[PDB]
């Protein structure tokens, strides 16, 4: 023998959608987090008047 | 917090700023201040090695010291008029058991102030391509931009390699024709004398095995200092 | 060559047809001031900024993002020449240690990857099919022979240009850069001489030239600046004065050695008679021949003695007398236990080198025991002769002269091998024959005093001696060692027996 | 203060023999043991670890390595009198 | 403890009964090796000296050998033995002696026993053979320089040394 190889190799990335698409998803669960805590500003309000 | 007042000379407890007094500015202790000009009057890196852990050797440790670190500590108007780069890049050769890790462990951890970035030979290499490479230039990321941005005066930034003759062999003789090990060196290479020309490293090498060394990398600049330590004489002994 | 077209006001070239040129290369030794050069273009020449590529700096895992790299770096320069056809304004690349990336693409050995082939992407890219114009690259590299020469041909990269080593009053002005500062603040004193260093610096190039220039200021500092303070005076009154000379001794290797002549020269030259100067003279005679005809390019010598006469030392006082710029001494010392294809490797490198310069001289010693040789029973190794004996017969090209040497304490073993029928000349090294050229020769020794010399004096005369130096040295030695009176007792003792 | 981590080689041999360019080219993959000697004696000092180490054929072994501090002691064992027996 | 220079224990291996006085001989002779290390460590140009011992066979040689660098107290001497070289090809033979003497040559100055030359260099009288290459660098290495400044002595042992006239490294 007398044999020495080390050796290496390369990646293969799985298609994880592969497009910024994700982001609107992502726009309504920003506007989850964004719209909702007026209603309850006003709502506390509401009842305080 | 007046330090020093002159008159126009004699030194005075209360005085009167007038027009024509100049003041000069001083930096605090253990201040972040960047004061600039020369409006000025100090680092010195090293504050404290009275004697470490050594004997035998007050030759070579003159000899490192005086060539390596003189630079440093040195005025540095004086030696921008000299219009001299810092000499860096410390290599060790010898036997076995001599101290040389030792000696290397107390200038970076107790000589001055840094923390070195040390591997212990090869942590570098990697089942995949360029990011065991990658984690050289991940080594002098932190102390190169530090350069650019602070220019010339800066804390110094270290490196330690250790048993770098198993990582580095003459290329073309590697591992058959074209090498394992060959791109690893030709970065190393590449940023120690690089197009950058960063003045605030030292490299740290040691080997049992110089010779396999190559030639490339010893030459000065990028190591300039093989120094030999060996047997010690009784005295020293 | 590649920046007249830069210069030039444009109409001119606008008759013309010519691309202008892509690229450049440049290569040779280390330490020998490349990368500097390569600066400074770019630096100074153009007006842009560079990007600079370390060499596997391109160099990532995932299968695309090496060569999705490189376009990176040529997008900005191919847009602006889409935009702007006929100018732009000349985007230039910095490859470093660029033998990495570009290898024979049929190499995978070690490699066992595709990736060595991402060069198919760069020099498709560069000419392409899409011509990129006002764009300049240049290479860097150790090692220029490995490179796939696609892309060395011309057109990709015109230039193979090989900077050797500096000459030795060019080492001047490289010396004389530096120093520059260093006087202009009046910390150089008048006294050194650049000269006389840069005569006695015989390979020192560039990096290494400026080590001890670097080394200089520390050892010249160290005295000014002095335990638990390790204070730094304030005093700044100091120059280096003649500590040049002393490490250039010391410290730096010259990066190609020679420097040591010491474990050949234990004592100098003994001047002991005629025949030293019937030799040297023969010597200083025949090292001209290189230097004078062209048509004698090639030189060679053999010095004949019989065993333990120094000629192996003088061979190389004749060589540094010859002060010629290439000179090297092939010894078995250096080579050792080397089986006979590495022992004729070793000497395969000297003189491929030794070729490149216009000249060098070079000396075998011991040839009896380079090629390995004893009776009992003729053997030794045929191919180092094979090889040699061509080496002797191998001219230079175009009149790179050369001189060599060869050395045997047994000339009677040779001409049966042919070897010296080869060689141009050969000459003959008496050994010492009589008393009274003996004794000149110990009393410019020394170590034996009027009372000694007289007292061996009487009884040499009358005989007749057949002596070499380097046993006579070990004699005087040993039996010097013994009591005062008993001295030269025993060196007569011992010529007895010796010379008989 | 801290407590001893044990390491247990069961053949040293195999793993590590002279790197001195012997035994063919370069040893058999001989980064290893510079990673080894590099990390045991490195320019950490760590203190808290013992690693036993076993062979049947010792000679091979790197004198590197062996010297007193990464190991001092290699003794033999050998086959015993009646005593032991 | 040992250690990577001189041992104790190395010398009874090969003296085990130490060198015991029949004569004047003994006397002389290892006399005459104290005066080589006084010449050595006193003097300068000759860095080297080279000796060897013949006697006939079974005429302790390599006992005096050794007495003579147990009695140089020279810091450094590790004996060159085929001993401990067994099998060996030429190559890895010759490796193993230069390894011993580029060891010597760190140290400022050093004894070094060549014994069983003979059986060092592979010997036999039918139609002669041994190995060319042990030779050859055993003896330049007799010729050879340390760097400046050390020093050493080279002993060898042989029980003869007419073939060794024949072979040309007597000189
Ligand atoms: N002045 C000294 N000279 C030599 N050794 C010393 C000295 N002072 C301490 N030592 C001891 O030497 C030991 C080994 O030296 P060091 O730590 O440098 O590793 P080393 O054995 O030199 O590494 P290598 O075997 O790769 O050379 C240290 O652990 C220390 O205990
Ligand atoms: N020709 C030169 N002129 C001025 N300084 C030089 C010269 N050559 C070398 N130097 C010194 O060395 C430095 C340049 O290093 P150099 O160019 O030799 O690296 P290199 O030749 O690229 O090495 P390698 O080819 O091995 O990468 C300069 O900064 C200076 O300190
Ligand atoms: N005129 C001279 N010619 C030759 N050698 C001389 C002369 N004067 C002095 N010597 C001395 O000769 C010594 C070198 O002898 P050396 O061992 O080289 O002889 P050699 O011919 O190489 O021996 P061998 O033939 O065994 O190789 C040097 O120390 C040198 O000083
Ligand atoms: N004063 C002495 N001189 C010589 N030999 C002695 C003396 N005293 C004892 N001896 C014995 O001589 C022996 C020498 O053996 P040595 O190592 O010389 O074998 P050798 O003679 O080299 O083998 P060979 O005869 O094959 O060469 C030692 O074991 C030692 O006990």
């Amino acid at each position: 023998m007398a044999e020495d190889a080390d050796m290496r190799n390369e990646l293969e990335e799985m298609q994880r959608r592969a497009d910024q698409l994700a982001d609107e998803s992502l726009e309504s669960t920003r506007r989850m987090l964004q719209l909702v805590e007026e209603s309850k500003d006003a709502g506390i309000r509401t009842l305080v008047m | 917090l007046v330090k020093d007042i002159e008159a126009m000379r004699q030194k005075i407890e209360v005085g009167l700023v007038v027009g024509n007094s100049q003041v000069a500015f001083e930096k605090a202790e253990n201040s972040s201040l960047n004061l600039i000009g020369k409006a000025k009057t100090i680092i010195n890196p090293d504050w404290n090695f009275e004697k470490m852990g050594i004997g035998g050797l007050d030759k070579e440790f003159s000899d490192i010291f005086r060539r390596a670190f003189a630079s440093r500590v040195f005025p540095p108007e004086i030696v921008e008029q000299m219009g001299c780069k810092h000499v860096k890049g410390i290599l060790l050769y010898g036997p076995p058991g001599c101290g040389k890790t030792l000696l290397a462990r107390q200038i970076g951890k107790m000589l001055n102030a840094r923390e070195p970035k040390v591997v212990n030979g090869p942590e570098i290499l990697n089942k995949y391509v360029g990011e065991s490479e990658a984690n050289i230039r991940k080594l002098f990321a932190d102390a190169e931009e530090e350069q650019r941005r602070l220019g010339a005066n800066s804390g110094l930034h270290i490196i330690i390699f250790d048993e770098i003759d198993a990582i580095c062999k003459q290329r073309g003789s590697m591992a058959g024709s074209t090498g394992v090990h060959d791109t690893v060196v030709n970065q190393l290479l590449s940023k120690i004398d690089g197009v950058e020309q960063l003045n605030n490293i030292l490299v740290i090498g040691m080997t049992n095995r110089p010779d396999l060394i190559d030639e490339a990398l010893l030459r000065p600049g990028r190591l300039e200092v093989k120094m030999e330590i060996g047997l010690p004489d009784e005295k020293g002994r | 060559r590649a920046f007249a077209s830069r210069v030039f006001p444009p109409e001119i070239v606008e008759q013309m047809g010519c691309k202008h040129v892509k690229g450049i290369l440049l290569y040779g030794p280390p330490g020998c001031g490349k990368t500097l050069l390569a600066r400074q273009i770019g630096k100074m020449l153009n007006a842009r900024e560079p990007k600079v590529v370390n060499g596997p700096e391109i160099l990532n895992k995932y299968v695309g993002e090496s060569e999705a790299n490189i376009r990176k770096l040529f997008a900005d320069a191919e847009e602006e020449q889409r935009r702007l056809g006929a100018n732009s304004g000349l985007h230039i690349i910095i490859f470093d240690e660029i033998d990495a990336i570009c290898k024979q693409r049929g190499s995978m050995a070690g490699s066992t990857g595709v990736h060595d082939t991402v060069v198919n992407q760069l020099l498709s890219k560069i000419d392409g099919v899409e011509q990129l114009n006002n764009i300049l690259v240049i290479g860097m590299t150790n090692r220029p022979d490995l490179i796939d020469e696609a892309l060395l041909r011309p057109g990709r990269l015109e230039v193979k240009m090989e900077i050797g080593l500096p000459d030795e009053k060019g080492r001047l002005q490289i010396l004389h850069i530096h120093t520059a500062r260093m006087r202009g603040h009046q910390l150089l004193s008048a006294d050194v001489d650049i000269k006389e260093l840069a005569v006695e610096t015989k390979n020192f190039s560039g990096a290494e030239l400026e080590g001890l220039v670097r080394a200089a200021q520390s050892t010249a500092m160290n005295r000014h600046i002095i335990v638990d303070m390790e204070k730094a005076e304030s005093l700044q009154v100091t120059r280096g004065d003649f500590l040049a000379s002393l490490e250039n001794d010391i410290k730096p290797a010259f990066g190609t050695n020679q420097e040591d002549y010491a474990s050949y020269i234990m004592n100098g030259i003994i001047k002991w008679g005629d025949p030293v100067t019937r030799v040297l003279d023969d010597g200083e005679l025949l090292v001209q021949q290189t230097k004078n005809s062209d048509r004698t390019p090639l030189v060679s010598v053999l010095l004949e003695g019989p065993p333990h006469s120094g000629k192996t030392a003088l061979a190389a006082k004749i060589a540094e007398e010859s002060n010629f710029p290439f000179i090297k001494i092939c010894s078995p010392d250096k080579m050792i236990g080397f089986s006979e294809t590495a022992k004729c490797q070793a000497m395969k490198k000297i003189f491929d080198d030794a070729y490149k310069s216009q000249l060098s001289c070079v000396v075998v010693d011991d040839i009896e025991r380079l090629l390995d040789y004893v009776p009992i029973g003729p053997r030794f190794s045929n191919l180092v002769l094979q090889a040699l004996l061509v080496l002797l017969k191998k001219a230079p090209p175009q009149g790179r002269k050369l001189l060599i040497i060869g050395t045997t304490s047994r000339k009677d073993v040779l001409q049966e091998m042919e070897m010296l029928n080869a060689f141009s000349t050969t000459i003959h090294v008496p050994n010492i024959a009589t008393g009274e050229q003996l004794l000149e020769a110990l009393e410019l020794l020394g170590n034996f005093k009027d009372k000694e010399r007289t007292t061996i004096a009487q009884q040499v005369k009358g005989k007749k001696v057949w002596i070499g130096i380097k046993k006579l040295l070990m004699l005087i030695e040993m039996s010097l060692q013994m009591d005062p009176e008993y001295r030269v007792r025993k060196f007569l003792a011992l010529l007895r027996e010796e010379g008989a």
